[PDB]
RNA sequence: AAUUGAAGAGUUUGAUCAUGGCUCAGAUUGAACGCUGGCGGCAGGCCUAACACAUGCAAGUCGAACGGUAACAGGAAGAAGCUUGCUUCUUUGCUGACGAGUGGCGGACGGGUGAGUAAUGUCUGGGAAACUGCCUGAUGGAGGGGGAUAACUACUGGAAACGGUAGCUAAUACCGCAUAACGUCGCAAGACCAAAGAGGGGGACCUUCGGGCCUCUUGCCAUCGGAUGUGCCCAGAUGGGAUUAGCUAGUAGGUGGGGUAACGGCUCACCUAGGCGACGAUCCCUAGCUGGUCUGAGAGGAUGACCAGCCACACUGGAACUGAGACACGGUCCAGACUCCUACGGGAGGCAGCAGUGGGGAAUAUUGCACAAUGGGCGCAAGCCUGAUGCAGCCAUGCCGCGUGUAUGAAGAAGGCCUUCGGGUUGUAAAGUACUUUCAGCGGGGAGGAAGGGAGUAAAGUUAAUACCUUUGCUCAUUGACGUUACCCGCAGAAGAAGCACCGGCUAACUCCGUGCCAGCAGCCGCGGUAAUACGGAGGGUGCAAGCGUUAAUCGGAAUUACUGGGCGUAAAGCGCACGCAGGCGGUUUGUUAAGUCAGAUGUGAAAUCCCCGGGCUCAACCUGGGAACUGCAUCUGAUACUGGCAA
């Protein structure tokens, strides 16, 4: 399921930086960033037109550590739900509640959120929620589980997730480990450099 | 042949020895009356008839010829002998 | 008022029995353009004395004979 | 003969039956008559656990036709939210 | 809210534009094969031989219908060796029950299969000349008799299967008679047809003291209804072939008789010569049909595996009995093929029911647990039966979910590969350090599916009866195959968990070495004849992931059968020309009809499935409430511009 492999390759081959460590370094020193994988690393600076659709796509799923099956099944969700098929798309990946844990800060990664998730430290509306992929809802409190709290993963991950973004359509309490998720994020709440309207094309194709 | 069914083949065998004669004896009492009615003696025809009828209406109460036929013969016979007469 | 059918007779001589064609105009199904069908039944009629090119009313009834449960009600007008 | 019955359309472990009126000589998943209401036994906290609606099981009781255990436990234990 | 819907590329030429074929990118499956493989949820699992089958199970149930004691769980009497009053042993049906037998109901349901069937079936929409076990409403009866038989005894034939002779006995078995209307036959007067009892309890008056008698429950008979099911008829639709054009004698129609529950050439006697067919008869090949499923923007194309409705069949051919209902899967009889047993005289058999075997095939599972729940058969009930059903076992066959750790980490370690030999890559990757334990494993706790049924009490109901019985409350013990359940808790420990394809273009991803038109690759173009990004290996990279790839099949792309939506001067394509039947189409003015056409209403279009809004399994798959849709068909009521008919 999960990837299981060398993180730094991934923000190499898509050229910027995907967020997959703390933050303290591993964005200029020991990554050779904008370098390419490989022997043939540098010799090559070319792409079609499916070559960057496919990079796209790629650059979303590896950003928010999904597979194609599942992607496709989001996909399609997306597609069906009435309005902007893109808008859709970005709102069910964000609403991921291993995404939400990470965006409330309580991890230093999503697979460091992941990893809670999967060991039950994360509750939703009062209740144990051991599902990484679980979706959150308007109007849900997220919290750390009351039993093993405290734990240092957690303390070392906040103050890093401290100041990073701001996120807006979430409530972080940053005392007892609590947060809300009072709307659903808009487009402007979400980065810009993605562009959703090629993956809606890339399969369309 | 394979389970207790043999008791339901031995009544089937008595019930229609039994049947077959009910049916012959009320073949020959109706077969009487068409004798009467080619002979064309009117009376002959009517006495065959009288006698006959309580046969017919209780064979068919029984359950072995249905009300149906018991009103078809009856009719039929009638109408028959009627315009013999 | 009861359902019933109009037709033409076109139909040869038979003792109290005549054969009725109905005619329909109905849309092809695939290519859409109307065409007519033609369904010829056999109608029972005491004192038949109809002609070949008379337009009859027809109406359902019980089943008379094999291949005919059809009987005539009207005529309106005459061939020749 | 009609019969008001149950017919199992939940899945493994989670039954979930529907009480229709049906010929008896007909299977339990089979044609019905129609369908009154269904009943469900996982009643949980939710605000419907079971649902019919006593007319049409008036008209068909007084039309001729019979009760299962089941059907006429559940029809005298609703009466009417009591 | 339930219409957010449409991509192209390679390949003919020195090059170009067309035309035109082939190939690829997508989706999907009851799939199979190769490599690999941790867990869980839901679903699926002989598509070929309707080939043949060892063994086990899959239809029994009523003593509250009746004779009865073959088992034996009690009791009593009597005879007795006596534990000395307690045991034992032969009778005894009083008894809780009950093998075998008569009788009633059920075996026509559930389950299996797709051989046959091209419309005698199916779908849609209607109809009249019919029946209908069990279940329900109403109105009325339930009187009195008879003759047998099984069982049971005494003999006898038998290897078995299975019998034969002679006697006795009961019934809700069987058969008269009484009774006859709203029922049947008739215009009418008239004639005629039925019945079964059983169980619970107990005052008064009488008993051959075995019960009458009162009451309650249930059961039986006749008619009219209801509902359900089934039978029949009509119109339209439902594959291919014209290198199949004529086919039909009971054939088409009529009168009369017969027959069916019912109409009907359904069947006979006679009379007429009719009936079907180019709008495709007859003949030949193939095929179960539908709701639906796949694909597609749609229209269309393919398809009918699971679920649901209908049809047909049960070793092959045929027939009928019983029954309400069969022309009957685990019934009967006859014939046939095959197999088996035999004491050689004679007999038995039908897994296309659930497991399972042989065989065929690329290919498809356990000779499992329980009637706990639902549903059926019998029964007043308790209860019995149920390979239906609920579960479990095997399979990555499919869809969905989770895991195979997380953070830090430069000496950019070693080794491998390349290297213009400066270094680059593998690579924060590894080692090291700091943390956690989902899922596996070990140990504890513990929902729900369970409603009912039973025993005992209180109230009401009925009645000569505080009885008995029914209904409604209350109290007491309870009823789980799954099941080492779901789920929760505790210990320890990164410990047990990643592979497959591809890298010349289409098409995302490049270098070295080996080979030298050889070995080999290959979906198409095509590579390889000593410097191969195309063969083999290595390093690196891309894609997917408990899966990956190949093969098979359908749709799409294919506007490449073009109705939506194509063409014929030269690319395929105008008959050598003409006349003409059927057929198609048809100038203009008015009236009428209302067929086509259009509008409104009613009925219908099963459920499931698809879609919209919600709810529940820890999310999803999955399950589920409501709606929409179900584009159709029929009837009725109107409109009269156009097309059609009639008239001028
Ligand atoms: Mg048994
Ligand atoms: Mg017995
Ligand atoms: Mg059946
Ligand atoms: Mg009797
Ligand atoms: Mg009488
Ligand atoms: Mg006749
Ligand atoms: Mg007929
Ligand atoms: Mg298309
Ligand atoms: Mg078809
Ligand atoms: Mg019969
Ligand atoms: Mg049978
Ligand atoms: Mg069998
Ligand atoms: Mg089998
Ligand atoms: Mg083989
Ligand atoms: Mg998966
Ligand atoms: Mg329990
Ligand atoms: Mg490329
Ligand atoms: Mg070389
Ligand atoms: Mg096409
Ligand atoms: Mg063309
Ligand atoms: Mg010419
Ligand atoms: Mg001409
Ligand atoms: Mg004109
Ligand atoms: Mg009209
Ligand atoms: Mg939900
Ligand atoms: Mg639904
Ligand atoms: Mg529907
Ligand atoms: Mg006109």
């Amino acid at each position: 399921a999960r990837y299981l492999g060398p993180k730094l390759k991934l923000s190499r081959r898509e050229g910027t930086d995907l967020f997959l460590k703390s933050g303290v370094r591993a964005i200029d020193t020991k990554c050779k960033i904008e370098q390419a994988p490989g022997q043939h690393g540098a010799r090559k600076p070319r792409l079609s037109d499916y070559g960057v659709q496919l990079r796209e796509k790629q650059k979303v799923r590896r950003i928010y550590g999904v597979l194609e099956r599942q992607f496709r099944n989001y996909y399609k969700e997306a597609a069906r739900l009435k309005g902007n098929t893109g808008e859709n798309l970005l709102a069910l990946l964000e609403g991921r509640l291993d995404n939400v844990v990470y965006r409330m800060g309580f991890g230093a990664t999503r697979a460091e959120a992941r990893q809670l998730v999967s060991h039950k430290a994360i509750m939703v509306n009062g209740r144990v929620v051991n599902i990484a992929s679980y979706q959150v809802s308007p109007n849900d409190v997220v919290s750390i589980r009351e039993k093993a709290k405290k734990q240092s993963r957690v303390k070392a991950a906040l103050e890093l997730a401290e100041q990073r973004e701001k996120p807006t359509w979430l409530e972080v309490d940053a005392g007892k480990m609590e947060g809300t998720f009072k709307r659903k994020p808009e487009r402007s709440d979400l980065s810009a450099d993605i562009n959703e309207h090629l993956i809606v094309e890339l399969y369309s194709k | 042949n394979i389970k207790s069914a043999k008791k339901r083949a031995i009544q089937s065998e008595k019930a229609r020895k039994h049947n077959a004669s009910r049916r012959s004896m009320m073949r020959t009492f109706i077969k009487k009356v068409y004798a009467a009615i080619e002979a064309g003696d009117k009376a002959a025809a009517q006495k065959a008839f009288n006698e006959m009828q309580p046969i017919v209406d209780r064979q068919a109460a029984k359950g072995l010829i249905h009300k149906n036929k018991a009103a078809r013969h009856k009719a039929n016979l009638t109408a028959q002998i009627n315009k013999l007469a | 008022k009861i359902r019933t059918l109009q037709g033409r007779v076109v139909s040869d001589k038979m003792e109290k029995s005549i054969v009725v064609a109905i005619e329909r105009f109905v849309k092809h199904p695939i290519y859409g353009k109307f065409i007519k069908r033609t369904t010829k039944l056999h109608v029972h009629d005491e004192n038949n004395e109809c002609g070949i090119g008379d337009v009859v009313e027809i109406r359902e009834c019980r089943p008379l004979s094999k291949t005919k449960s059809w009987t005539l009600v009207r005529v309106v007008e005459k061939a020749v | 003969m009609v019969t008001i019955r149950l017919a199992r359309h939940g899945a493994k472990k989670r039954p979930f039956y529907q009480v229709v009126v049906a010929d008896s000589r007909n299977a339990r998943n089979g044609r019905f008559i129609e369908r009154v209401g269904f009943f469900n036994p996982i009643a949980s906290e939710k605000e419907e656990g079971t649902r019919l609606d006593l007319d049409r099981i008036a008209h068909w009781v007084g039309q001729g036709a019979t009760i299962s255990d089941r059907v006429a436990a559940l029809i005298k234990e609703v009466n009417k939210a009591a």
